[PDB]
């Protein structure tokens, strides 16, 4: 039955005519009277075969483009994902409820839109860029492609610019690059949100002060969560003022799969407009370990062989593909920035896992949040042997670089004189030096929530720590300390630290003379 | 023009088919795609059987259409090869991505080749001296061999990978081969730029003083880009060793990623997954690749490559096959890190084929033996001193777990990669150096000194350097109350004098976001595509 023998079956060898000529006068006769069972044939449009499993498959379509958005007559969206010989398979961006087989498919002629521009920001949009808050339409935007690939290695330059989270332990042990992908990760409960969080709050309080160039339009992609959870973070932005500089691109829990697959890369698609331009943009990919989940919904539901985890071979590309574009562009392309916050959670701190050793190779660092440390109230929670910044190192405050140094060291030598004795077998007076100073600085970096810090408070705040200048006050009201630091030193001493960028040999002396006329409520 | 001119006819990804009129091209050939935004080639993988080949995308196939018109090349992927390509970066196409001008080319090598045959072979083992001690003295690399960085995600394999760049391939004389195989376009960016610093890579009309030529494939490719990236940067590496005839240094960052990426490729060639859920050929792929990549008769190719294992797992069949393909494995741990000891080596898991008696030395061999005899036997303590503690002990364990917390400190060094983030400026340890130093621990010529002074420092010198200052600031820690520097008239100025001095800048108000901006109008319907491709809006039904 070969093709050879198949063939030969195109040129005629009949000879022999009597029923050729016979059907080809009645066959028009007997399609006419069968028309009302006809539905009208498709080349161009497509209709549906099977729908199931959110997964449609599509007959006709004959010249969609692999990975392009098509439109069902109910009105969803698909992606062509497979273009096969006879069908092709979309993926319903929506609930595959609403598709039948036998619906037209039409072809919308482009590969996967967001919107993006200015009129984006200020916006909550879902996982494919269709607005969710109610107020209109997004206006003054344009469409981009969600699957852009990475700037290359000629399109990059270095980790330069410091972008503060005002978070205090971020700011002083793991600092943030401006161009850099950082993941936050940790347990369920442990502060990953309130990290990104007051990232976000804080470059609303530094937009107002630099000069236009140097302004952080933060974008928030929420995957998985409850809806209202991201009701009560865009009401918080909103009183905050944040959402004058946010996007927030939102699939929830109770959205299909591929909308949660897709809306990272809708919100870096938008948040690369601000890189594009020379702006500097701030991705939050809130459980980036829930978009790996609903990406494995996606991958089994197409039968596709599992893995490590039940997880597929492509997971690792699933993250590394959207982590790229975080990147710090070069000077000719316009020196804009992304800067990536990848959410993981964790099961048991487990970090070992699979979803999240992935992305420990694909970013830069890390923010561990330890669940215990959060037990204890050392809000945020931040494991300072495992956290991670080698980017954002030496790129960071150049004061901050001068006082951390000897933070990072004292409580280097914390943990490893805590690991030596916590239980009272014999207590050296060196050594109970420095429980006294550990306990001094970890109850200085714990900071409480929505009230990010700037860089010069928080500069000063550990000077007077890494110093001594605290020393008096047990443990205990070195919080109560810090605002009797920050407030009764004269504010002019922030401002010098702040367009210095770091502390003078001028300015060292005249804060250790404000240290000395602050009044310390441990007395 | 139409035969030997076949049309897509299935996308499925990283994977097409496309379906020939006559003379099917042979498997892994390279077959370019007309009409795509970008240079989209693909390599025959199988022939399907019905005039169709089945291949794989070397770049994205977002925008393939099942007519397209695909153009066979007659030949696999070739790329420049030479002294042409020193200095430049190259894709796994033959690119050039560092925007340099084209690369001038000796010749234009396939990326596909067997390997060196049995006869081909040389049984040659020196030492390369790397400067790192528990490298130089448990594991030692061999200057032809195949060496392999074993890690699990941010333990350390890129640092010290780096390292060795920085150590060896400097002092080797011959030409460097960088393939980063899916890895960060950040670290190649840091390494193309570090390289042009430090004159191993030179731009303009001195680009044929080049030492180093780069090959990327990094994370953000498609998986077969990245799948035959590694081939592209051996083939430029095997240029260097058959043609030139030389020394190369072929560094290839994430070997790992190979394996991976054509198993996220086999999953859609329509193969039956083998354990783990890879691909059923990982041992065959894998091999096709790692046996050229050897030493020959005619020239010299010194490998390190590091090897990623998933989920800190060394039984993973693609951290587990690698092991036979190596002679020298560096095995690093993620509890070696968490006690600070970098490089994370573990002592008790690397392993070299130079750690004999007959190659390195008796004298080198015995400390290397008596070093991993006391590790292990206080790795067998640990159970012990966990529940019981160091008072159960009998004190002959007692000068194990005292010897042996010291050489684990003393096998930890600083890197002058690491000195530009941990702010400790690296040590070069010399093997004598290395050799001499803990053979003293080990009789016992060191157990006056506290287990801190071994910790990052350089060689027995610099321990009891590190001891010294240790003992000496226990004694002086303060008085330094005033006449320092801290003078409120001499050295300072008034505090409200300093407000001025700052330079006030202005802030624009208005964002800058509609400056070159343009709006596309986007209507309030859907809009499609009839069945004559006219754009018109979504009708009303469903
Ligand atoms: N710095 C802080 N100080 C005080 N309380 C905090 C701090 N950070 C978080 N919390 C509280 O702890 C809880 C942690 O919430 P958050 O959403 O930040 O954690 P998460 O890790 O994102 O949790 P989930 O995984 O459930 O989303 C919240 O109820 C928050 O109000
Ligand atoms: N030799 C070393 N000295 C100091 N720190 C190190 C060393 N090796 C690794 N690290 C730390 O661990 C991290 C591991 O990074 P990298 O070497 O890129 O990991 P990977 O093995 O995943 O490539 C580094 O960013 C660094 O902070
Ligand atoms: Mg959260
Ligand atoms: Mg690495």
């Amino acid at each position: 039955a070969d093709a050879k023998a198949l063939d030969e079956l195109r040129k005629p060898k009949f000879s022999s005519k009597y029923l050729i000529q016979h059907v080809s006068q009645k066959l028009i006769p007997a399609v006419k009277e069968w028309e009302k069972s006809y539905q009208p044939p498709v080349i161009h449009l497509g209709r549906v075969l099977s729908v199931g499993d959110g997964i449609a498959r599509v007959y006709g379509l004959k010249s969609v483009q692999a990975g392009e958005l098509v439109c069902f007559d109910s009105g969803v969206k698909g992606m062509a994902l497979n273009l096969q010989a006879d069908h092709v398979g979309v993926v319903v961006f929506g609930n595959d409820s609403v598709i039948h087989q036998g619906d037209l498919v039409y072809r919308t002629g482009q590969i996967v839109n967001v919107p993006i521009g200015p009129g984006t920001l200020g916006r909550v949009t879902d996982g494919l860029g269709q607005p969710i808050d109610g107020k209109g339409p997004l206006t003054n935007v344009r469409s981009s492609l969600v699957e852009v690939k990475a700037p290359g290695i000629i399109a990059r330059q270095s980790v330069r610019e410091p972008l503060f989270t005002g978070v205090k332990a971020v700011d002083a042990l793991v600092p943030i690059g401006r161009g850099q992908r950082e993941l936050i990760i940790g347990d369920r409960q442990t502060g990953k949100t309130a990290v990104a969080i007051d990232a976000i709050i804080h470059q609303k309080n530094c937009n107002e002060q630099v000069p236009k160039a140097q302004r952080v339009y933060c974008v928030y992609v929420a995957v998985g969560q409850k809806r209202s959870t991201v009701a009560q973070l865009v009401k918080l932005f909103t009183q905050t003022g944040a959402m004058r500089y946010t996007i927030m691109v939102s699939a929830t829990a109770s959205d299909a799969a591929p909308l949660q697959f897709l809306a990272p890369y809708s919100g870096c698609a938008m948040a690369e407009y601000f890189r594009d331009t020379g702006k500097h943009g701030l991705i939050i990919y809130d459980d980036l370990s829930k978009q790996s989940v609903a990406y494995r919904q996606m991958s089994l539901l197409l039968r596709r062989p599992p893995g490590r985890e039940a997880f597929p071979g492509d997971v690792f590309y699933l993250h590394s593909r959207l982590l790229e574009r975080a990147a710090k562009l070069s000077k000719e392309l316009g020196g804009g920035s992304l800067t990536a916050f990848p959410v993981i959670e964790t099961q048991a701190g487990d970090v070992s896992a699979y979803i999240a050793t992935n992305v420990i190779s694909i970013t830069d660092g890390q923010i561990f949040l330890e669940t215990e440390l959060f037990y204890k109230g050392i809000r945020p929670a931040l494991n300072v042997g495992l956290s991670v910044s080698r980017v954002g190192s030496a790129a960071q405050f150049p004061g901050m670089k001068q006082v951390a140094g000897t933070l990072k060291l004292e409580l280097a030598q914390y943990r490893e004189v805590a690991a030596f004795a916590q239980f009272g077998s014999d207590l050296d007076a060196a050594t109970q030096y420095v429980l006294e100073r550990g306990a001094r600085l970890t109850e200085m970096l714990k900071q409480k929530q929505f009230a990010p810090i700037p860089i010069e408070r928080q500069t000063v705040a550990v000077y007077a720590a890494t110093k001594g200048f605290l020393d008096k006050v047990r443990v205990q009201d070195i919080v109560a300390a810090e605002e009797a630091v920050i407030s009764q030193v004269n504010p002019a001493v922030f401002k010098i630290l702040k367009a210095n960028g770091k502390i003078t040999p001028a300015l060292d002396a005249h804060l250790k003379a404000e240290l000395r006329k602050v009044k310390l409520p441990g007395a | 023009p139409a035969i030997d001119a076949g049309y897509v006819s299935q996308v499925i990804g990283p994977v097409v088919d496309v379906r020939f009129d006559g003379e099917l091209p042979s498997i892994l050939s390279s077959l370019e795609v007309e009409g795509h935004s970008v240079r989209l080639v693909l390599e025959v993988a199988q022939h399907m059987g019905d005039n169709t080949v089945r291949c794989i995308a070397m770049d994205s196939t977002d925008g393939l259409v099942r007519g397209q018109k695909v153009v066979d090349t007659g030949s696999p992927i070739k790329v420049p090869v030479g002294r042409g390509t020193l200095g430049r970066i190259m894709n796994v196409i033959g690119e050039p991505v560092d925007e340099q001008g084209p690369i001038d080319a000796a010749d234009i090598w396939s990326i596909h080749r067997e390997a060196p045959e049995f006869t081909e072979q040389s049984t040659e083992q020196e030492i390369l001296v790397t400067g790192i001690k528990v490298v130089d003295l448990l594991a030692p690399y061999q200057r032809g061999g195949k060496i392999g960085l074993f890690g699990g995600a941010g333990v350390g394999k890129t640092v010290l990978i780096m390292e060795l760049i920085n150590n060896v391939a400097k002092a080797h004389g011959g030409f460097s081969v960088f393939a980063g195989v899916g890895e960060r376009t950040r670290e190649g960016n840091d390494l193309y730029r570090e390289m042009i610093e430090s004159g191993v890579i030179k731009l303009g009309a001195e680009r044929g003083n080049s030492k180093c030529t780069l090959v990327y494939g990094q994370m953000n490719e498609p998986p077969g880009a990245r799948a035959r990236v590694a081939l592209t940067g051996l083939t430029v590496a095997e240029y260097f060793r058959d043609i030139e005839g030389q020394d190369v240094l072929l560094f290839v960052d994430n070997i790992f990623r190979f394996t991976q990426a054509n198993s996220e490729v086999s999953a859609l060639l329509g193969r039956i997954p083998s354990a783990v859920g890879y691909q059923p050929t990982l041992a065959t792929d894998l091999g096709g690749l790692q046996e050229r990549i050897t030493t020959t008769t005619k020239g010299s190719i010194t490998s390190v490559q590091a090897v990623y294992v998933p989920a800190d797992d060394l039984t993973d069949p693609a951290p587990a096959t690698t092991f036979a393909h190596l002679d020298a494995t560096t095995v690093l741990s993620r509890s070696i890190a968490e006690l600070g000891i970098y490089p994370a080596v573990d002592p008790l898991d690397s392993t070299s084929r130079m750690l004999n008696p007959n190659v390195i030395g008796a004298e080198h061999y015995n400390v290397a033996r008596g070093v991993q005899k006391v590790l292990q036997d206080y790795k067998n303590l640990q159970d012990i001193i966990a529940i019981l503690g160091m008072d159960e002990l009998s004190e002959e364990d007692k000068l194990t777990v005292a010897r042996a917390r010291k050489i684990q400190r003393f096998l930890s060094q600083p890197f002058q990669v690491a000195e530009v983030f941990t702010g400790t400026p690296g040590k070069y340890v010399d093997l004598a150096d290395t050799i001499s130093g803990f053979q003293g621990v080990l009789t016992g010529k060191y157990d006056d000194l506290p287990e801190m002074a071994f910790y990052m420092v350089g060689d027995i010198k610099e321990v009891k350097e590190k001891a010294d200052k240790m003992a000496k600031d226990i004694a002086s820690r303060k008085e330094a109350d005033n006449k320092k520097v801290s003078e409120e008239l001499k050295d300072i100025p008034s505090l409200d004098k300093l407000v001025s001095e700052i330079k006030e800048v202005v802030i624009e108000e208005d964002d800058g976001l509609e400056e070159d901006f343009k709006a596309e109008a986007l209507s309030s319907e859907t809009v499609v595509l009839n069945e004559e491709g006219k754009s018109v809006p979504l009708p009303k039904k469903n």
